[PDB]
């Protein structure tokens, strides 16, 4: 009832944190 | 033929730990007792020299209190043919994460363990003193903020006395702070050319992942974005070893439960007894919002 | 150097979105299934599971379509209704993203897939092919 | 005892008659073939193969279908016309035996199969499909 | 029956303390 894969899109992100 | 070798990527992070930083106990069967001396009264007085006679002081008590301590158990279920081929062991490995999972519960309920037949983590004690950040009225708000003054008089504020005391955040809390600049444009920490990083080696930087953030994940509160919310948790410090005991009667054991197992079907059981309990709560402080 | 894997372990199709196939399997030992979405789903898409016998007319011609009793094992708390061997791709499955299962008691000579009722549009958009191990013959 | 053998050489449909698939076999680092037909033959047929590489707009799905050059072992006597790589299958085949097919070096990170010209009514009879080995991954 | 462990906790604290700093020196009778 398994089973994994690969390929997600990287798409990175911002995390930007000011005063 | 194929070529094997005995190497095994994880790919498991547990979490950080703090079943170090607490008095350790090993222990007997339950119900503990132990001694709570209340405070050495003012035996003396002084005295002139000249006469015979002294003046009586006040007492103190001992308070010969007492506690208790919980247990965990599972059980598991295996086939008698499917486990003599397919060469990997799982039994082992049952073991392994059977161990690990009582590890990491121990760890969550040394915090969060709340009350009945839960170790009563130190965090819903709510007895250690506690400051909080002031409020700071941007544009004539009053909206709660955090800045780095608050860290300097909460970590500063210490006694002392009480000896070295081990600080413990999250993560995100620690990535905000690196992220503070002042009116120049520069950076409030280290300095260090790139170089920052975790190094957190003995003194009072320590990280735990398992702990409830007050940055709600990331770009939350302090981000450019809505600001924090109150009353929430920071981070906590206080001399462990001394602060919060944790107490182990019997390592994590199994045993294959004869009755319910059959030449075709297996049937286990492991278990394991552990419980924690605060110390003098005076001697850690918390903060918050 | 990749070894002919054809021999050794092949595989045939199962269900190719439109239509099921009797696959043999009784010169092997060893099966299994394997899913694979082309397109993304809609909802959760159950398959019925069937096992026939050799029609009496001719030893190597499929015959009727039995649907394969589900067997459960010790810790199965969630029996279907009676048993009966069934499987369902859950929603979330994107494409280049399979799936793959099996039964774990053997019954008949081929097996074959169907859509269970109401998944027949989804199934439409799934493929569904049979890899074996083990034949000796 | 059937072994859940579909977490290991999970197949594929390649060509189902009449329509072909571009197979990704990145993270595999093995693959055979598989060719089985559904009725009686006419003649030899011939399939080419071909393969893609990521097209710059996307980096997990194929580019066009670039032809395979045919690589010569030891102790070869022919050699396509053309040097690019094709399977043949020769007439009087059963549609209950299979058969099987490796290239030994690949290329490229998408497999194809296409009927050959002149070759194409009796490719609806052929089913061709394709088991992986590795994981890496 | 209640077990009985072998710690006990003070949580009372005395002051720092300067007696180290100064300069000690033991004597005897009175009138140094």
């Amino acid at each position: 009832m398994d089973c994994r894969n690969l390929c997600g899109a990287a798409a990175p992100s911002r995390l930007v944190q000011p005063g | 033929t194929p070529q094997v070798l005995a190497l095994e990527v994880d790919c498991n992070i547990e979490c950080a730990s703090l079943l170090d930083l607490y008095g350790q106990i090993e222990v007997s069967r339950s119900t503990f007792t132990y001694m709570k001396i209340a405070d050495y009264g003012q035996l003396g007085e002084y005295t002139c020299d000249a006469k015979c006679d002294a003046e009586f002081g006040e007492p103190g008590n001992i308070r010969h209190l007492e506690g208790k301590t919980y247990d965990y158990r599972g059980v598991f279920c295996f086939n008698r043919k499917n486990l003599q081929e397919a060469n990997y062991d799982f039994l082992s490995f049952m073991i392994g994460a059977a161990q690990r999972s009582h590890r990491i519960n121990r760890n969550q309920a040394l915090m969060i363990g709340k009350g009945v037949n839960e170790p009563k983590g130190w965090l819903t004690e709510n007895c250690f003193p506690v400051f909080q950040t002031l409020p700071v009225d941007v544009n004539g708000t009053s909206t709660p903020a955090f800045l780095a003054q608050d860290w300097r008089r909460f970590v500063t504020s210490f006694p002392a006395e009480y000896g070295e005391a081990r600080s413990v955040m999250h993560q995100n809390v620690f990535g905000y702070l690196a992220a503070m600049v002042d009116a120049n444009g520069r950076f409030l920490f280290g300095d260090g050319d790139l170089t920052f990083t975790p190094d957190l080696v003995r003194e009072r930087i320590r990280i735990s992942n398992c702990l409830p953030d007050p940055t709600e994940g990331n770009t939350k509160g302090g981000t450019g974005q809505d600001a924090f919310a109150a009353g929430s948790f920071v981070a906590a410090q206080a001399a462990w070893k001394t602060a919060f005991y944790a107490v182990e009667k019997r390592p994590m054991f199994f045993e294959q439960y004869e009755g319910g197992s059959s030449a075709w079907c297996v049937k286990y059981q492991f278990g394991a007894e552990d419980g924690g309990f605060v110390g003098c709560c005076e001697h850690g402080r918390i903060l918050q919002i | 150097m990749n070894f002919n894997v054809g021999v050794d372990f092949p595989s045939f199709i199962a269900w190719d979105g439109e239509e099921s196939f009797p696959v043999k399997v009784d010169g092997f030992n060893q099966f299994g299934f394997t899913f694979k979405t082309i397109a993304a789903l809609t909802a959760a898409t159950t398959f019925n599971i069937f096992y026939h016998e050799p029609s009496d007319a001719d030893p190597c011609v499929p015959g009727p379509a039995i649907r394969v009793p589900e067997v459960p094992f010790c810790d199965t708390v969630l029996l279907s209704e009676d048993g009966l061997a069934a499987v369902t791709l859950p929603e979330t499955v994107t494409p280049d993203s399979f799936c793959a299962g099996t039964v774990p008691c053997m019954n008949g000579q081929w097996i074959s897939i169907a859509p269970a009722t109401g998944s027949e549009t989804n199934a439409a958009n799934v493929q569904i092919t049979v890899t074996m191990k083990g034949a000796t013959r």
